[PDB]
């Protein structure tokens, strides 16, 4: 059970901490009791979530995953 | 048993090594035991939801006590239907041969169900353990043995 | 880290007791003790940065050595490391200064100083030395602006120093 | 502010809020009364403020002023007007709110940066923060200006 | 963000100061923060029996948590109780903050696509929220229970 | 709190902004007020532990029934003993401002604790609630609502 | 999933006991897992044998191997071997289980994307993968060749 | 390691073959892993209890529990629950083994240091190991409480 | 990519040798190269003159500074100034390097994708962008600033 | 060490000489020596009844005096009588020099590592350093009993 | 150990007798020992000159000898002295049994222990050695010189 997420975390503090200014937008694969806590940080940072998609996974189904 | 084995070597970027196809065609001779045991407890399910309800009410009278969970016909009428739940998922493992299908239906979260229900989890293990009490007296000695080890991933589970 | 007012719940919670007229006594005086440690706190942030520079300058009166070939502030590389360890024992001073107690000082400065400071050859004496150079500037400020008793201003200063001191005696 | 602490500070940690931070609040929300009077004061007279800042500038460094200097100019002479006005803006949206920081994610986070390869230098930055500091508790009721110099006074030494 | 912060920041894209409208706002922010605060502690008191209540009113003896329904398995009733105390805790915060914006940008962001995603029935959310906002409604007051009804049917407003 | 604010702005690089030194000056104000509390909870401590264990085996009785824990005088000792620790530490919590030196020893692992040791933690929270309940009818309205702070605090703990 | 979990699953959904269909559904499988497991050891001895006489079947001295094709570049022929493996590795697993649930899960998921994205060409692909599977069912037989070719086809007929 | 893994590794570091008395130890384990199996199943079922029992047999109502002692913080009675469950599982993970090297790798490495550098009396967790031995040798028998109790005496004399 | 890597795939995915046109190409490359090198490290001099030589052109004294604008806060003036060192350093190396791939790479690949996230103004990103451009063809003289403006022109068309 | 030879060792790190805050320190500790000198006499008067009291008060009638405790057998009395007596006389050293170095040199050095090699309960150790604290405190006044109790209390943290 | 008894142990473990690479090592060894003795003499003529001069050179009117400096106590000067002529001895020592056994035996074995249990400077320590080795170098020679660096050299690698 894995999920495709298209998100969009921005620091709001590279500027006192002088980092590598790398990409904040990504379109990754998470398991599925992973993606809980994904969610969560990527809320912390105020981040955009576009679009959660199933990638693995039957949904209503009960054993097997 | 098979998933459990595919996901190991899964897990690896090998293949199933051939000791893994070993157990599984162990396992493939003893499915008709298996099966012959869940057949066994399938047909006899309301005696042994009798028998469990009966053993723990005389053990624990407090699901009885009107401060209790499982007071008046409706609350005891949902508590045999959990043993009966329990009893199908004890079955469901019996087929499968690992705990896997069992765990997953009733095992990963209910100690959070049962506390914000207000049930004590311990009635629950010692419904089981009832339930493997009476599982015991209506199988053979190896029958019974082969059931009470998925009882006991039941009763170690809800502790 | 403790408080003024955790180190006491700590004393009394290792005997398992309650609260008796003694802790109350303490805990008075350090109630009225901290509207003027706030106060001193406020005049000493207020003008850091430029104690700082004078403390700086008058380290450097003091032993010349400091800013010649054989020293440790030669260049600006290593002049603004000396300057910015300056600014955190002004620092965890204020934090020593609002929580009235050693214990900020003893648990985040002086713990692993030793070890950071013969591992990089950095000298210990000058240090202490300009640690004091700040408190003489701290004790002048918190006197300007009001508050007539310093001595809770002059204390952690002397506790980081008497840590930091090579003791031979 | 002080909301913004105990609720980034509760969700973080995930819980509740704790009771001394609730106590915290209330005693900010008496506070907020006073503050709601000395921001009104500061937003009746900044004209004052900011004509006795641009002059105690001129009286304190004659280099602005020469030519090859940053107010030598019509155009940013006519500009550091208005810096200092917004200077004493997020002075008095600060002295409202509970915390320094949602002033300081508006006007200090990159301030070395962005002056620095603007051509204003940062010491003279300190010098106008202490003429609107001087040119605002002049203004002021004398506990009120005791509760609004510590915005000043991070402010400028956040400059330098 | 606050109320506080967005009376400071619709005054501050203007450039304006602090005029006596927004004066008001915080005034009246500063009246209410009592009762704010009372109700926030008086909520983090009995959170458990709010949820417990709730999934009693609406979504228990349902054909939702018998086999075939999306609260059947063990971890699924698990999570159910895991979002409603995330939907009773940060209604909570925006009551505390008075402003909905932590809702939007915390719960609100991407959850229809996760429900859908998951096949969550969205409609026994819904009566779900109304029946948390039903029982802490009458556990907190009429007073109160607006304001926390006011943030709970904007969680279901927007779920829906 | 003074803790609380020094680590707060310890993580960061900052110095305590004085927003955090307004509410130190505040809660050295209210000093004296905490003073007076806790030592009206100091003194009368042994008629709160007798309320809250009358509340409380009025309230539930399985405790004084021989198969809850608290069953004979040894363990109805043992009961009033665990109520008059979380009436020092709720003391503790009101001399400290915040919840910090209390959650420290009385919060942070007590689920576990009292798992093993077979008690329920329902009646503890009850036990407390039964605290709150002595200590507002012992003290002023807002005394009592400052106090009933820190037992709220402990009875949403407990739970 | 198995086909003994599926058969789990889809009597648990009905909140069904397990029926005698469901029992003969498992008893077939308990037939035939006799010679599911001797068929995954002779193809687990030498898969490598397997995958080189499909390419020297099908994609060998086409114009495929030759430049501007796109098994050229030597990093490119060694990809094309780890793929060819991935679906007979994968083939077996599903034969194993009985259930073609895997390779929905876990090869046929994101498979086109990836084959489109990088300009793989589909019909070569599907023409490799059905020489492993005449390959295969020449060297395990034709009864296990035949559960074989089913989930060899199945992968064939999701990647077109 | 093993006691299979022992007997390879002493017959491999001499380039000797597997002898006569080597594979009388392999029969021996393999004539053991009987009672091996069932009494690792059954301390799997109620390692909580053992627990329990353990503290309520030796550390209970003493000085350890109350203040001054090291288990008077609640969270250092829960990391003494955690420390107890660690070596009744790596107890049991010797037992299935038959050979103590798992503990002397990943208990007993590091472990004195540990508990001289916390103040943990090391005399009371000896006692609280021989009363988990008593419990266990008590609730698994006497033919597998040997083996039990050998594993659980190696990491008492090793503690020590 | 480089212009020598370029000439070397385009002669390789045909498996041609490499034929005098190629070597034309390769001679052409080893005869800029002088002032490739020589216009990069005097482009490496002063790129911070040349940034606020731009922003003094096109973006100062805008309402894009003004409060409203999107540089009107000071971590957006730092981001501000942070992109445009990023645009010239990739120009940098795309003119060493005699080929656009790496700003395709690096720098083009998801940018119309953040600034539409972020609502960063694309029009006065361009603008920047064409400022930059002048600053340096003058720093450089026309001939090195022929190929500077190339790159710098590709990073303006593809983020319009 | 002294607080004489504190304040001189503080003075000689850093090469200051005796500055007017030093003074202050020795003028102090030369304005308290009066009653520390008083106070020590009348502890060295009677510290076997202290000895005594504190026994009767803390540590008789309990369990660890009947069999099964450590003070049981008679030499384990002697023994407790012993750090008893030590405990006070340290601490009398230590309110006379005004210092705590001397308890952290000779006292708490490696007693938490005899007192855990031991089997020596460390909270009853605790209560009986406060009964001894509590005798003294009644039997030299307040003012001195204050002093005597920082150093007893020192000796009873630094053991926990 | 020497050179000749490490060559005999390396032969030994063998159990090979003394072959011809062996004999060239001991023949080697007896080719050099005739340098070796004469600068074992004439550094053994004047060890308190070089560590005069080493001291002279490198720790002399610093901050070390300066208060707050770790020689400023004159016992400390003393035991500095007395560490100087241990590692010019035993490098004397290793020196002329052309082995450095001796040195990780009796100098190198608990020496950072000492030297971090006392606070003692590691690198002033090894910049003394390293003054030391050039002082020898100049009396000795070059080439009885390089051998005396060796193992000095050993010493301040070992020390770091
Ligand atoms: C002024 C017209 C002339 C001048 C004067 C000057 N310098 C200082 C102080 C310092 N100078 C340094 C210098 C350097 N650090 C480096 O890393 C390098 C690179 C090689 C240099 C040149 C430092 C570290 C100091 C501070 C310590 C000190 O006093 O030396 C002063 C004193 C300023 C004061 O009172 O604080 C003065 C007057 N230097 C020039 O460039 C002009 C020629
Ligand atoms: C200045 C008065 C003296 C001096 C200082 C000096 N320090 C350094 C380097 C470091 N100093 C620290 C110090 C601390 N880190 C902490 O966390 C704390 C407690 C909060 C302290 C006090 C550290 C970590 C360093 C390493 C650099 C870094 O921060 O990563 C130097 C540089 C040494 C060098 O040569 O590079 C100097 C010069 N030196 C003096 O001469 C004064 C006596
Ligand atoms: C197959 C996986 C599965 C589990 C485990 C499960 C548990 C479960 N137990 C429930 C209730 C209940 N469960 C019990 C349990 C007990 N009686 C006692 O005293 C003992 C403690 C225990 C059984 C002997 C009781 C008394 C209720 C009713 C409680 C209430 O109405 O609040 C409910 C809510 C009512 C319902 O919809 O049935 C669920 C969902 N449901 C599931 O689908
Ligand atoms: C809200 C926080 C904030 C502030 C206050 C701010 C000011 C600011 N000052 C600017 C320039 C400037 N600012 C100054 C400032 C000064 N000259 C002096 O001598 C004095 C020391 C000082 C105050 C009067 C000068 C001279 C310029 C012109 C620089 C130039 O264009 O050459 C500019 C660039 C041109 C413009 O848009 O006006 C901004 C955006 N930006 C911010 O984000
Ligand atoms: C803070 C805002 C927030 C929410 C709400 C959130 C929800 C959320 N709910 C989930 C699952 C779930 N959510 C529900 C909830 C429900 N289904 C029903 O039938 C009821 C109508 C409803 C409960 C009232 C259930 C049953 C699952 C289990 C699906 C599964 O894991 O198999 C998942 C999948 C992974 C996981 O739980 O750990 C997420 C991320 N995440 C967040 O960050
Ligand atoms: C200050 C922090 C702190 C806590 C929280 C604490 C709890 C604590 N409770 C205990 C026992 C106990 N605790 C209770 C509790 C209760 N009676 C009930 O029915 C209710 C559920 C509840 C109180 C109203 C009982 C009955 C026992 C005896 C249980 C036994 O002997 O097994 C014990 C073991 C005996 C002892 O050494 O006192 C500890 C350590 N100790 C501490 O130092
Ligand atoms: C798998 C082998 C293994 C062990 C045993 C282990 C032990 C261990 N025990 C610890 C603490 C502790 N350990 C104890 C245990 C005891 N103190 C007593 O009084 C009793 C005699 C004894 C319990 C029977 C206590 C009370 C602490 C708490 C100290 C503290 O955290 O403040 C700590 C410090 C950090 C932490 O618990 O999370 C470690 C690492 N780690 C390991 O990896
Ligand atoms: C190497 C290629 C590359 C680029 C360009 C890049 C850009 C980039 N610009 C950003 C923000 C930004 N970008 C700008 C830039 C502008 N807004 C304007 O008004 C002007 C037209 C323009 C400046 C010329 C601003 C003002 C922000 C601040 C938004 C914010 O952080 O609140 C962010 C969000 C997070 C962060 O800065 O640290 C990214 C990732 N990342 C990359 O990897």
């Amino acid at each position: 059970r894995l999920f495709k997420i298209t998100a969009l975390v921005p620091s709001l503090s590279r500027t006192r901490t002088q980092r590598e200014l790398q990409n904040t937008y990504f379109t990754k694969l998470v398991p599925y009791e992973n993606w809980f806590r994904e969610q969560q940080r990527i809320q912390k940072a105020g981040g955009k979530i576009i679009k959660v998609e199933l990638a693995t996974g039957k949904q209503g189904t009960n054993a097997g995953l | 048993i098979v998933t459990k084995s595919i996901v190991n070597a899964d897990a690896e970027a090998r293949y199933l090594s051939p000791g893994e196809l070993d157990r599984i065609k162990s396992f493939v001779a003893g499915g008709q035991q298996r099966l012959r045991i869940a057949q066994a407890l399938t047909d006899n399910r309301e005696r042994l939801v009798k028998q469990a309800g009966d053993q723990l009410f005389q053990k624990r009278p407090d699901v009885v006590s009107p401060g209790g969970n499982a007071y008046g016909q409706e609350m005891t009428a949902t508590c045999l239907r959990d043993l009966d739940y329990y009893l199908r998922l004890v079955t469901y493992g019996i087929v499968a041969g690992d705990v896997t299908p069992i765990e997953e239906i009733g095992v990963i979260g209910v100690r959070e169900m049962y506390k914000s229900l207000g049930t004590p989890i311990e009635a629950v293990g010692e419904g089981v353990r009832a339930l493997k009490n009476a599982a015991s007296t209506l199988l053979s000695a190896e029958d019974a043995a082969e059931a009470g080890s998925y009882f006991d991933y039941v009763v170690g589970a809800l502790q | 880290m403790r408080d003024a007012v955790t180190s006491l719940i700590k004393n009394y919670d290792v005997a398992g007791r309650y609260f008796d007229r003694n802790a109350i006594d303490t805990l008075k005086d350090y109630f009225d003790s901290g509207t003027a440690r706030v106060q001193a706190a406020a005049a000493i942030n207020s003008n850091a940065a430029a104690l700082v520079k004078q403390a700086g300058s008058k380290l450097f009166e003091e032993l010349p050595e400091l800013i010649r070939p054989g020293g440790n502030a030669y260049t600006t590389r290593r002049l603004a490391a000396c300057l910015r360890d300056m600014d955190y024992y002004l620092r965890y001073a204020t934090y020593a200064l609002v929580a009235g107690n050693t214990n900020v000082l003893d648990e985040r400065v002086l713990q692993g100083l030793r070890e950071t400071y013969n591992s990089l050859g950095v000298p210990i004496g000058p240090t202490v030395r300009g640690v004091q150079i700040l408190k003489d500037l701290v004790k002048e400020q918190v006197a300007g602006a009001g508050i007539a008793n310093t001595t809770f201003v002059e204390e952690p200063f002397d506790h980081i120093t008497r840590e930091l001191s090579e003791r031979d005696v | 502010t002080v909301i913004s602490q105990v609720i980034l500070q509760a969700d973080d940690e995930l819980r509740y809020p704790s009771s001394g931070e609730l106590k915290s609040i209330s005693d900010f929300l008496q506070t907020g009364v006073q503050r709601t009077r000395i921001v009104a004061t500061l937003a009746e007279n900044e004209k004052k403020i900011v004509q006795e800042a641009t002059k105690q500038l001129w009286q304190k460094r004659p280099d602005f002023i020469a030519p090859g200097g940053n107010a030598y100019g019509e155009r940013q002479r006519a500009l550091c007007i208005r810096d200092f006005g917004w200077y004493l803006r997020l002075i008095t949206y600060g002295v409202l709110a509970g915390d320094i920081e949602p002033i300081e994610k508006i006007g200090i986070i990159g301030v070395r940066e962005m002056y620095n390869s603007l051509g204003v230098p940062v010491p003279g930055m300190v010098e106008a923060i202490n003429s609107l500091k001087k040119a605002s508790l002049d203004l002021l009721s004398s506990e009120d200006a005791a509760a609004a110099a510590p915005y000043f006074d991070y402010i400028i030494q956040a400059m330098s | 963000q606050d109320a506080i912060t967005a009376v400071i920041n619709s005054a501050d894209v203007q450039g304006k100061y602090l005029d006596t409208a927004a004066l008001e706002k915080l005034k009246a922010y500063f009246s209410t923060g009592e009762l704010r605060v009372r109700a926030a502690t008086t909520i983090s008191a009995n959170a458990a029996a709010i949820v417990k209540e709730a999934v009693a009113k609406s979504l228990l003896y349902s054909d939702i948590t018998r086999p075939g329904g999306n609260m059947y398995t063990t971890r699924r009733y698990a999570a159910c109780i895991r979002d409603l105390d995330y939907y009773l805790r940060y209604a909570t915060y925006a009551m505390l903050a008075g402003d909905p914006s932590i809702l939007d940008e915390r719960v609100l962001n991407g959850l229809k696509e996760t429900y859908n995603s998951l096949g969550v029935p969205v409609g026994a959310t819904v009566q779900a929220i109304q029946a948390i906002k039903e029982v802490t409604a009458s556990l907190v007051g009429a007073d109160a229970g607006k304001e926390m009804g006011i943030y709970l049917d904007y969680i279901s407003s927007g779920l829906s």
